[PDB]
């Protein structure tokens, strides 16, 4: 006769969803002076994080079911919006613009400011990008801001930063994160090299389109993951084993004017350019890009055919879909990126100040003018591809970019209490 | 799960040598380590083993008071400490891991690359 | 542990049958580990508890025997197997290995 | 046969060893704006999980015990496997899933058939 | 408002402190005891003072500070060397 | 020319009411009762205060 016995501390778990919390590096605590994501309201990371490799644990993973992506979706948007609550409405500035060309990507516009200094009116001028404003059809000399008839746009408070600090996300007590350490593992299915993680590595909240950058290189080969590689409704995520260097710049030493439009209220606008007008652009090593791209094809052809023609020029969607984009030095560049795919490298880039947190509903944020020149560089580490076997760059939203990193982990809940039959009866 | 040993050494008789072995890819304290030596022309000589968790060791009678093992878990590293070196101590010093199923030796499938000591 | 092994010059051809014998005066019951070693390399395990084949070790390797007398058989010898072979005895310690035998070219 | 072992891995998921072997590390497992909201909820959940296990151990009279035996016999209708088949040939992760549907049954039996009944019998005996 | 936050955090902290002590007493098998003895011997390397020197000539405020750095050591020893080991031995004895 | 000023709602009072501050369970406040104690250093007449 076997008897019921209770065992506590049983090493089992069930898959579960909970909230992960942030953990900061060291510096982020004191970056509150400007940085939105690198907040002071965040505990530190573990200076000596542990990891345990499990011997016989094999589990199913599915990156497209990874709920951590939703948490990152909401957190970035919420934090970004919170930081803009005290910022300046540009509503009264949309009233009028009399424009000529800058002495036409950039317009030199004069304007009439409505009662400002209590009982006074004033006139000013500023430089505007053609991507932020549009002409009046029956004038062709007068302009308005594009988003004015839908919603409010504010100018980010000058004391702001979006530096993409690699914040870590940690599980609460009672929970653990299991990591798939199988370098050849695709987006779904079983993984045998599994380890227990209490907290993940830091992930930079990088915002970009048509580019995976500044992290997560592949294990000495191009690694491609997709929900199917079959269905045209699905997309392909490409990891490179080597990064490709890109150097971007906006070589215009610009200044900015503070315009007061009433006592107690003001905003900044692009002022005069110190020096000549230089085109924003980015330098991509051609050989590295195309040598890598040849290697990408070597991996891609495994699913799509050995003589299959792949990788054509960007096409489809509006200019923010078609052009490649990033915040270089905080400045927003929209690059044609067709040279990279002009065969199945320096690109021109355009500048725009009205931006979305990936995509807003109605509202938008205005990027204050930046004094001086823009210089930055980065590591190209991957691609997202569009099915047509022609592939084109782009597609998806922030969750596809978050997923491209989060695919390594899943969350489980520890279930330590259970029973089993024994030969031992309770004594009384 | 791999074992990584330090470099080679040249010593004169009466000297001592210390050979490290790092626990890469596995928990240092989760699997006891053996030390085995192979002098030129020789088969495999067991020297002893160390428990990376507790510091417990067992050594061959041949080396009582001569071969010692130590560990420092903060760097996931075990060490072989050999004194009174003589010409018979020329050889390859290897670190290795067993399965220890049931906490008893089974056979060792994970080996370091071995380092040489010349005496 | 008081182990006697087969003559070291165990010549064989590829696809041939070569065996290594490990017979000790002391019993281990089954607590014997079979190893394969190349010059310049650490020895590695083939068979444990005198009969369990380690995953990753080719199916051509098998072993029989008990108590004191164990034999390692390579049923279809390949070029990569022209290695030395050892037994380690675990009834007690020191857990030394035998002198080792070698498979030679026929 | 040389006793080399007694080492520490950490975590020890119930796949790496059998239920019997796994039971040797119960102490191991035991040892193991919006930001405010998250800090709060995280702490609340940790408390809730902790207490739920303690509440069950409490009512069963198994508080403070890694292992406790009850007055309730095993019913083969829950599982007809032998002691060996359960403890030596299976790990907890696989095995518990087979009787997951009897959890509330057994938990209830070990409360009323054991402590309510045992304590009433003993209280009465102690009045003499 | 902010008052709610303070009432909340204050109550949360009180709970956390209470449970931390209970969690340790729980794992040690010392729950419900003001005083409990363990299976682990005192090591003079932690303190080489005599019983009298510790108990009759010192108060807790001064004395505990001297072994503050051995807290995790001892706490760990009294868990595994005592309850994991004691309970496994007793469970097996009770199957007979 | 710098900021917004509002008129306090007529139904307002700033009467400086002597509100007490209390410690949560697990905490205590120690008070220095030494009438000659300066701003820093040791105090021997010490008492335990919850609030
Ligand atoms: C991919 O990774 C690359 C780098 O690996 C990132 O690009 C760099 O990002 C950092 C952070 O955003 C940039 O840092 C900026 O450097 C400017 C110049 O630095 C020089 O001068 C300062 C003067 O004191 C020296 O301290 C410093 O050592 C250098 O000599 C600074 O001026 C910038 O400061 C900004 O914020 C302060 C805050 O108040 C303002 O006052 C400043 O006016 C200014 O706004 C800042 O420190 C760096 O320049 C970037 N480029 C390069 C080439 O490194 C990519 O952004 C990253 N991409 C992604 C998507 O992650
Ligand atoms: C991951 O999951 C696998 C699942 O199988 C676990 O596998 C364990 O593997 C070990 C060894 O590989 C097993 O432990 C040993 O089993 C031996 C049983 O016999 C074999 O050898 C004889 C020799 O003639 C054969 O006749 C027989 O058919 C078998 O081939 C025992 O002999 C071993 O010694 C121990 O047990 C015996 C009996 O209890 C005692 O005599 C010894 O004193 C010593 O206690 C040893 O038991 C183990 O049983 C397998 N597990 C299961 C559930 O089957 C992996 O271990 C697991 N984890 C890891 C880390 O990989
Ligand atoms: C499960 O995942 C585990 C984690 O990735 C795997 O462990 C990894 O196994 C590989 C096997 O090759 C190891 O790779 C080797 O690493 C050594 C390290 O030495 C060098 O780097 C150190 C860093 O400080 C430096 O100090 C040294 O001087 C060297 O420069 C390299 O030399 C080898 O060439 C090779 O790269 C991984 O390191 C190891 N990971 C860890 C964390 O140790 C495990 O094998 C996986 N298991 C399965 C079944 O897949
Ligand atoms: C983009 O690619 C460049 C080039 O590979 C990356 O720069 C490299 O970053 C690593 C970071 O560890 C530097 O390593 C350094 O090693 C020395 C060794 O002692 C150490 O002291 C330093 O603290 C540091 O670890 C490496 O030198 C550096 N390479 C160059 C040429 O500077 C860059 O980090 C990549 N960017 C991203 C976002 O991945
Ligand atoms: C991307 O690559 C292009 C070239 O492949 C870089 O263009 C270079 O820009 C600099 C500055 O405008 C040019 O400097 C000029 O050199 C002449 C030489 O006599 C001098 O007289 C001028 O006063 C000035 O110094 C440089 O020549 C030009 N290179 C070429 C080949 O035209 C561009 O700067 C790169 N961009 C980035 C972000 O690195
Ligand atoms: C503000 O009103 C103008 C028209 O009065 C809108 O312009 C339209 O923009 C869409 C965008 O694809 C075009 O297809 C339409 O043809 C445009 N209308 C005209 C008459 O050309 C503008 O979109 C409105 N602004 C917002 C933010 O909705
Ligand atoms: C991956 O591709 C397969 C290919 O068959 C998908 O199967 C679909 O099955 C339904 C069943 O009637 C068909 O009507 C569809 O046309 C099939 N799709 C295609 C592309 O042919 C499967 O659903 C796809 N899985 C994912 C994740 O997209
Ligand atoms: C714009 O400038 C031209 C320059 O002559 C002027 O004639 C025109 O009236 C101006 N329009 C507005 C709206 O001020
Ligand atoms: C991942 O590879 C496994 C291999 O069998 C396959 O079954 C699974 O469908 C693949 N999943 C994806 C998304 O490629
Ligand atoms: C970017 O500038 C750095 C400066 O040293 C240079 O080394 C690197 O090659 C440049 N990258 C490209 C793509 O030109």
């Amino acid at each position: 006769q076997l008897w019921v016995t209770v065992y506590y501390g049983v090493p089992v778990w069930k898959e579960a969803t909970t909230t992960l919390f942030c953990a900061s590096d060291a510096r982020a605590y004191d970056t509150e002076v400007r940085n939105v994501w690198a907040t002071h309201a965040c505990v530190p990371t573990d200076p000596n994080p542990q990891e345990v490799v499990l011997e016989n644990v094999t589990e199913n993973f599915n990156m497209w079911k990874n709920n951590m992506v939703e948490q990152m979706h909401e957190d970035i948007i919420s934090l970004w919006d919170q930081s803009l609550k005290p910022c300046v409405k540009l509503t009264p500035l949309c009233v009028t613009l009399n424009c000529t060309d800058l002495r036409g990507e950039i317009k030199n516009c004069s304007f009439n400011i409505t009662t400002s200094m209590r009982d006074k009116v004033q006139k000013e001028y500023a430089l505007f990008y053609k991507l932020d404003v549009v002409p009046i059809k029956n004038d062709n000399t007068s302009y308005r801001l594009i988003s004015c008839n839908t919603s409010v746009i504010t100018q980010a408070c000058p004391k702001v930063s979006f530096e993409p600090i690699p914040i870590h996300y940690c599980a609460p007590a009672g929970f653990a994160i299991l990591k798939c350490n199988d370098k050849k593992f695709n987006g779904t299915g079983p993984c045998t090299n599994v380890s227990t993680v209490q907290c993940t590595h830091g992930i930079r909240p990088v915002v970009s389109t048509q580019l995976l950058l500044n992290g997560s290189l592949a294990e000495e080969e191009v690694v491609i993951r997709s929900a199917n590689f079959t269905d045209n409704a699905k997309i392909i995520i490409v990891q490179l084993n080597k990064s490709v260097e890109i150097n971007c710049t906006r070589p215009n030493n610009n200044t900015r004017k503070s315009i007061h439009i009433g006592p107690g209220r003001w905003f900044y606008t692009t002022g005069e350019i110190i020096g000549d007008i230089r085109q924003a652009h980015c330098n991509i090593s051609g050989t590295k890009w195309n040598d890598t791209l040849k290697q990408i094809v070597v991996k891609l052809k495994e699913q799509f055919g050995n003589k299959t023609i792949v990788f054509n020029h960007s096409s489809g969607g509006d200019p923010e879909i078609v052009m490649h984009s990033f915040n270089c030095g905080g400045e927003f560049f929209y690059c044609n990126s067709t040279q990279l795919f002009n065969s199945t490298i320096v690109l021109p880039c355009r500048i725009k100040q009205i931006v979305n947190m990936w995509q807003e509903v109605g509202k938008a944020m205005y990027a204050p003018p930046i004094k001086g020149q823009i210089r930055c560089s980065s590591n190209i580490t991957g691609l997202i591809l569009i099915r047509d076997e022609i592939f084109r760059p782009g597609g998806g939203d922030m969750r596809d970019n978050w997923r491209s990193e989060l695919y390594k982990y899943k969350v489980v809940k520890i279930e330590p209490l259970g029973i089993a039959p024994t030969k031992c009866k309770r004594r009384v | 799960e791999v074992l990584v040993q330090s470099g080679a050494e040249v010593k004169k008789p009466g000297a001592s040598v210390k050979v490290s072995c790092r626990a890469f890819g596995y928990t240092f304290t989760g699997n006891a380590l053996h030390w085995v030596r192979q002098a030129p022309g020789q088969g495999l000589e067991w020297l002893g083993w160390i428990n990376p968790h507790s510091g417990d060791t067992t050594t061959s009678q041949k080396f009582q008071g001569r071969v010692y093992m130590t560990r420092d878990k903060s760097i996931n590293t075990a060490f072989l400490d050999v004194t009174r070196l003589t010409s018979d101590d020329t050889g390859i010093y290897y670190c290795a891991r067993d399965k220890y199923y049931g906490n008893e030796a089974v056979g060792m499938d994970v080996w370091g690359q071995g380092t040489s000591v010349t005496v | 542990i008081q182990l006697t092994q087969s003559p070291s010059f165990l010549s064989a051809s590829v696809g041939d049958k070569v065996t290594i014998t490990c017979r000790a005066s002391q019993g281990v019951r089954n607590e014997l580990a079979w190893y394969q070693q190349k010059p310049g390399k650490a020895p590695n395990l083939l068979i444990y508890y005198a009969s369990t084949l380690q995953s990753g070790v080719p199916s051509r390797f098998s072993a029989t025997g008990s108590g004191t007398h164990f034999t390692l058989t390579v049923s279809s010898l390949q070029p990569e197997d022209f290695a030395t072979y050892f037994c380690q005895h675990m009834s007690s310690y020191p857990l030394t290995f035998g002198g080792g035998t070698k498979v030679e070219i026929k | 046969a040389v006793g080399i072992g007694a080492v520490f891995l950490g975590f020890l998921g119930a796949a790496g060893s059998t239920m019997g072997a796994a039971s040797m590390t119960l102490t191991v497992q035991a040892r193991q704006t919006v930001w405010g909201i998250k800090q709060l909820q995280a702490r609340v959940l940790a408390v809730e999980r902790y207490l739920k296990d303690q509440q069950l151990l409490g009512i069963w009279g198994c508080s403070g015990k890694l292992i406790c035996c009850t007055a309730v016999p095993w019913n083969t209708s829950w599982s007809n496997k032998s002691y060996n088949q359960i403890w030596n040939n299976m790990t907890w992760m696989e095995w518990e899933r087979e009787i997951d549907n009897y959890t509330s049954l057994i938990y209830t039996l070990i409360e009323d058939s054991q402590n309510q009944q045992e304590k009433n019998e003993q209280e009465l005996l102690e009045l003499d």
